[PDB]
């Protein structure tokens, strides 16, 4: 549409300098890297001489990665990848919740640390959503080789089915999908050969929202009226209890 | 309150960047009115309007001429250039009478303040309108942190002579 | 007195005084006499502040204001009014007891609608058992409120399983309960405040009121040892009292009228801890378990009664007042008639008064009383009858204007 | 584009209103002067405010990367056009003063 | 700084939180909220028939049918507020009674019902800890009491019903 | 994730219930613990039940399968996140001591 949204989103993934890798994983060695930018211009003369542009269909960037994974990788510069901070928070805002007693507090208490053990896991993949070798993590055993490294690392974010940042040179792109990742072992060469395609996720926003990424304390209280489909409770086996016995009277 | 200015400060550019006609692109403007350059200020180097107005106002016809010249698309200070004012007397030039000045060697305010900290007793010998020959025997430059403050010792010690750092 | 939850209430301050506090707050922080204030840009600015903050603080007055059984009027009635355990009570269908007459007597389904007089359905679900002869079902309209028909052989025989014969009934109608309009609600509810209790004295008049055509009630109590009296009632306004009764000691009693006396009995049998004294005999019974493992019925029996019902006769003058605009003594009849009477309370003067005065009332009234036996008025209360309901018929509502 | 100005320490202004907003090619000075002053994860309601300093000045080798993203900064607003920028002391005692220079929307009319 | 004004500021960003006229507005708007914030809080404090004065009381009256009118004449609880008529209740006095009356609404003929409420539970915490009912012989309902209540009140209460009562009643001295 | 404590020695725990139950970050602990000692082809419930000693215990070679299969059992448990495991000793008769560290899904609330 406008000439204007091309500089202004063109800068909005700017590379930092721990270069990321395939996600966090750079201890490999990029042979090839290319991305594909693409359009669907359509064909035919365009209609009006006067006004009938804004007619260049953008489309999904792909970027291919061709590199080599060996035992043994040494990185010349690159500086450390450090843990992302827990910044979830930043706005929360209590003190407007009632006064209840205690043992109704510890109660809450209870309910907390009963149900943090069941979400916490997908609280900290939401905040490392992007980067998935951090969650996943070094792999920390001495058994594995550096290429059992890659490899499980590779298909940890294959099965994930998570997109991933990838990073070539001065752009770390944001979302991108693991499209392909197909590794190749020659019978004249230990290592891996592997070349993998991603796919950027790219998605607007259609709907009014005055806030664009606010913290997990108010991402929900500033979010709108979400909607559900309809469905026919009366109709509902899984879980028909019968009527409570302090109903049946009241 | 510990502000955020210091991790960060953004203001706005004060200085005119400060440089000297080296290039071809170096003009100038010579006047005759002695407003504010007279002789030994011969001449004065500017790159905006404003400037030149403020120095010269935007009546007067030399600040005209700084519009007139600024408002070329394609000015000299687009190609690595200066406007410079000069003057020639057009007409008995009268220099009022000045004050004797001494003005120092160019100190860095990194070194000077390091060498001074450490300079417990002060020692000067000035001589102001050839008077007596004035010693100046204590000066405690211990807490200094700028040059400003070691000017304002100084002025407190020359007696019969103003001092500033500038 | 900004926004000030004191012993006075709640007092929300005013528009006014929200917007000067604001105000003055911007002016200490900003400016001692610059600021602009009013009609100006920063003043709309500060005037959507305070209404974004009065819009609040009002709210506060209202949440306030409907704490109050006397001023509730919506949703807020009922949360209060669940602070025991009544509700409105739900529209219920009205019922219409016909002969029906079948050739054969398989089974009836849901289907049926009939007396076309009004655009009506009375539907049922249940056979028939009998043959052609005239074998009573039973109808509920398909409009929950005071429907009501006449006997009128105009049914639209919908999905009929033979189609035998007209099915004109006898004329008997019950007319189905309306859903309880608030303004009902409240008098019923400060007036049944004891629900809860579990059979005492206001248990017993909570939990009738709640019977599907109840009307009009009182519980009495004799808490004494000696007979003849009467402590405990459903309505304070008669501990006031020291008139006869025929009664025993340790024993309560009920005036009822319109409940069914199956439920009537349901109540009394389940909420009574003495003696019962009535004419009417209502029944309950009960499925017990023996320890031994084997079924029996008692029959709980206890006797209640039914008021007796009478008239009232006023004493009224009217002082019409403007030179030619004469009285209407038929609004005076339809309004005073019209005043709704609790089972054997005392109908006095005092607040006659309120009900002899329509919207627009160009009369006074100076001379009022009340009498039971169309004669001999008495200045204050006169007495019911512990028994005994009253209203103001048109007839003997007499009025006597005095010209200007 | 309006908004409030701010005075010389850079707190807010109250009164005069409809006067203490900056009306235009200088609303996008103090727009740019202090997009560029928003720590990032600071506000809730916009945790990706503007760059983010607490993980930029609190690490070694980033004056690359604290360029690109003031450039980003500046060229993402709205009434800036392009932007010329680089380091002119270096570190002086250990702080960088970096010149920033951007053409306004304004001034190209010809 | 209380809790609710500190927990707000931090949606001062960092270029607002210290320049001191931003701070002190934003501190402004935060504490005209704040009040609201402490309304809303204490209006559980401040409504209970404990910390309740005046006419929230009344109010309590007509929500549990109990009026500061009972027409009776008590003595003093001489140990300003307010004052009302001779023939009706200075407020502690109709406090407790409210407490009373809130009570025996939910009364019931059991002294240790296990299913619903008890009498004995309910009349107990109505009088806060100095009421003690046992059951009598001609369905006579003790009641032993502390010392710390005259007998005009309790004579009140049963002369008036408001104590929880089924059918028979009586105290003792 | 609730969990029965079991004592020193390892029997179960009956009595005291709702508080016989390991809670959490120790949950995870006892149930990693008692992971690693499931042999495979023991329970017929679940023939798969975690690692297979019988076959790996007697087999030589298999120290580096060993630890690849411990590391799996912990990795594929409710609660862990990484792990950092390797061997100390070296069969200081022929017994090996390998020491295994795993980051819990709790201490990374910063």
């Amino acid at each position: 549409m406008s000439l204007v949204n091309g500089m202004v989103e063109s800068l909005n993934n700017t590379k930092s300098e721990t270069e990321i890798g395939i996600g966090g994983y750079r201890l490999f060695a990029r042979v090839r890297e290319t991305v594909n930018y693409r359009n669907i211009v359509p064909t035919d003369t365009l209609e009006d001489g006067s006004s009938s542009t804004d007619d260049i269909i953008n489309e999904p960037i792909t970027v291919s990665i061709e590199g080599v994974v060996s035992n043994l990788f040494v990185e010349e510069r690159q500086y450390p990848q450090l843990v992302s901070r827990d910044f979830s928070a930043v706005g929360e805002i209590t003190a407007l919740l009632p006064a209840k007693s205690q043992q109704q507090i510890q109660r809450i208490s209870q309910i907390d640390s009963q149900i943090r053990d069941a979400v916490l896991a997908a609280e900290r993949a939401e905040r490392l959503a992007g980067k998935p070798y951090e969650f996943f993590g070094n792999s920390g055993n001495s058994a594995k080789t550096e290429q059992e490294k890659f490899i499980d690392f590779m298909e940890a974010l294959y099965f994930s089915r998570r997109p991933t940042e990838v990073s070539v040179n001065f752009r770390d792109y944001k979302n991108m999908a693991l499209v392909s990742f197909i590794p190749v072992r020659d019978n004249n060469t230990k290592d891996t050969r592997f070349t993998a395609d991603f796919q950027q996720i790219n998605y607007s926003t259609l709907v009014y929202t005055p806030v664009s990424s606010p913290s997990k304390s108010v991402s929900g209280k500033v979010s709108d009226a979400s909607n559900k489909g309809g469905q026919n409770p009366e109709s509902n086996e899984t879980g028909e209890r019968s009527l409570l016995s302090s109903l049946v009277g009241g | 309150m510990a502000s955020i200015s210091e991790v960060i400060r953004v203001s706005l550019q004060q200085e005119g960047r400060a440089i000297a006609p080296d290039n071809m692109n170096a003009v100038g403007i010579i006047t005759g009115n002695q407003g504010v350059l007279s002789t030994a200020d011969r001449y004065r180097i500017y790159r905006t309007a404003a400037a030149v107005a403020s120095d010269f106002g935007a009546s007067s016809q030399e600040s005209a001429f700084a519009n007139t010249f600024f408002d070329t698309t394609p000015n000299p200070i687009s190609a690595g250039g200066v406007l410079v004012i000069g003057y020639w007397r057009s007409a008995s030039e009268t220099v009022a009478a000045t004050s004797a000045t001494l003005v120092s060697e160019q100190t860095s305010e990194s070194v000077l303040i390091p060498l001074l900290n450490a300079i417990n007793d002060g020692s000067f010998t000035i001589t102001v309108d050839g008077g007596t020959e004035q010693e100046v025997t204590a000066l405690d430059f211990t807490g200094v942190s700028e040059l400003s403050e070691v000017a304002t010792i100084l002025n407190s010690a020359i007696t019969g002579a103003t001092v500033s750092e500038d | 007195m900004s926004l000030t939850f004191n012993e006075n209430g709640v007092q929300t301050n005013t528009f006014s005084e929200l917007r000067a506090l604001l105000e003055a707050g911007y002016r200490e922080i900003y400016g001692t006499d610059i600021v602009t204030d009013q009609e100006s840009p920063d003043g709309q600015r500060i005037n959507l502040e305070t209404l974004l903050r009065f819009d609040i603080e009002s709210a506060f007055s209202w949440l306030y204001s409907n704490l109050d059984p006397d001023l509730n009027t919506g949703d807020m009635q009922q949360i209060i009014g669940k602070l025991s355990g009544l509700v409105l009570l739900p529209a219920s269908r009205s019922q219409w007891d016909v002969t029906i007459n079948m050739s054969r007597a398989k089974t009836l389904p849901a289907g049926y609608t009939i007396t076309d007089e009004n655009n009506q359905n009375w539907f049922l679900d249940s056979d028939v058992d009998v043959l052609i002869g005239d074998n009573e079902v039973t109808f509920l309209s398909s409009l929950w409120g005071s429907i009501s028909g006449i006997s009128g052989s105009s049914f639209t025989q919908a999905t009929p399983e033979i189609g035998v014969v007209s099915i004109s009934a006898s004329a008997d109608a019950i007319q189905g309960r309306e859903e309880e309009t608030p303004e009902q609600f409240r008098l019923r509810r400060q007036r049944s405040t004891e629900n809860p209790a579990q059979s005492t004295i206001g248990s017993i008049y909570a939990k009738l009121a709640q019977i599907n055509g109840v009307t009009d009630l009182q519980v009495y109590d004799n808490s004494s040892d000696t007979p003849d009296q009467i402590t405990g009632s459903s309505n304070p306004d008669i501990l006031n009292g020291s008139e006869p009764v025929t009664i025993g000691a340790h024993t309560m009693w009920v005036v009822i009228e319109g409940g069914s006396l199956d439920d009537i009995g349901e109540v009394v049998a389940k909420h009574r801890l003495g003696n019962t004294k009535g004419s009417v005999q209502v029944s309950y019974i009960d499925t017990l378990t023996k320890p031994n493992g084997d079924d029996f019925q008692i029959v709980n029996l206890h006797n209640i009664d039914r008021p007796v019902l009478g008239d009232l006769y006023v004493r009224l003058t009217a002082t019409q007042k403007v030179s030619g605009s004469p009285i209407d003594t038929d609004a005076i009849k339809n309004k005073l008639s019209l005043v709704d009477f609790e089972i054997g309370q005392y109908v006095d003067a005092d607040a006659l008064y309120q009900q002899s005065l329509i919207t627009n009332s160009n009369y006074n009234v100076t001379d009022l009383e009340v009498s039971l036996n169309g004669i001999d008025w008495t200045d204050g209360r006169v007495f019911s009858g512990y028994d005994g309901k009253l209203s103001i018929s048109t007839s003997n509502v007499t009025i006597t204007t005095v010209p200007v | 584009m309006r908004v409030r100005t701010l005075d010389d320490n850079g707190d807010w202004t109250f009164g005069r209103g409809k006067a203490d907003y900056i009306t235009s090619k200088k609303a996008i000075a103090q727009t740019v002067s202090t997009r560029i002053k928003s720590w990032a994860n600071d506000n809730p309601l916009a945790m990706n405010a503007n760059i983010d300093w607490k993980d930029l000045l609190g690490r070694k080798g980033t004056e690359d990367t604290i360029l690109r993203e003031i450039e980003r900064v500046v060229v993402q607003t709205d009434g800036v056009i392009r932007v010329t920028e680089l380091e002119v002391i270096k570190t002086e005692k250990r702080v960088q003063s970096i010149l920033l220079s951007y053409d306004t929307i304004y001034d190209d009319s010809e | 700084m209380s809790d609710f004004l500190n927990q707000y500021l931090l949606y001062l960003i960092k270029q607002y939180y210290e320049k001191p006229k931003a701070n002190a507005e934003a501190q402004l708007l935060i504490s005209t909220w704040e009040t609201y914030a402490d309304f809303i809080a204490n209006f559980g404090n401040n409504f209970d028939i404990d910390n309740a004065e005046g006419e929230v009381l009344d109010l309590i009256g007509r929500i549990l049918d109990l009026s500061r009118q009972v027409n009776d004449v008590i003595p003093a609880s001489f140990f300003t507020s307010k004052v009302y008529t001779d023939y009706q209740l200075t407020d502690t006095q109709y406090r407790k009674f409210l407490k009373v009356k809130a009570a025996k609404n939910i009364c019931s003929p059991y002294l240790a019902s296990d299913e619903k409420i008890s009498l004995q539970q309910v009349v107990f915490d109505a009088f806060d800890g100095r009421a003690y009912v046992v059951d009598g012989k001609d369905q006579t309902l003790r009641l032993y009491v502390s010392p710390s209540i005259d007998d005009d009140e309790l004579r009140l209460l049963i002369n008036l019903d408001i104590l929880p009562r089924p059918i028979t009643f009586r105290y003792i001295i």
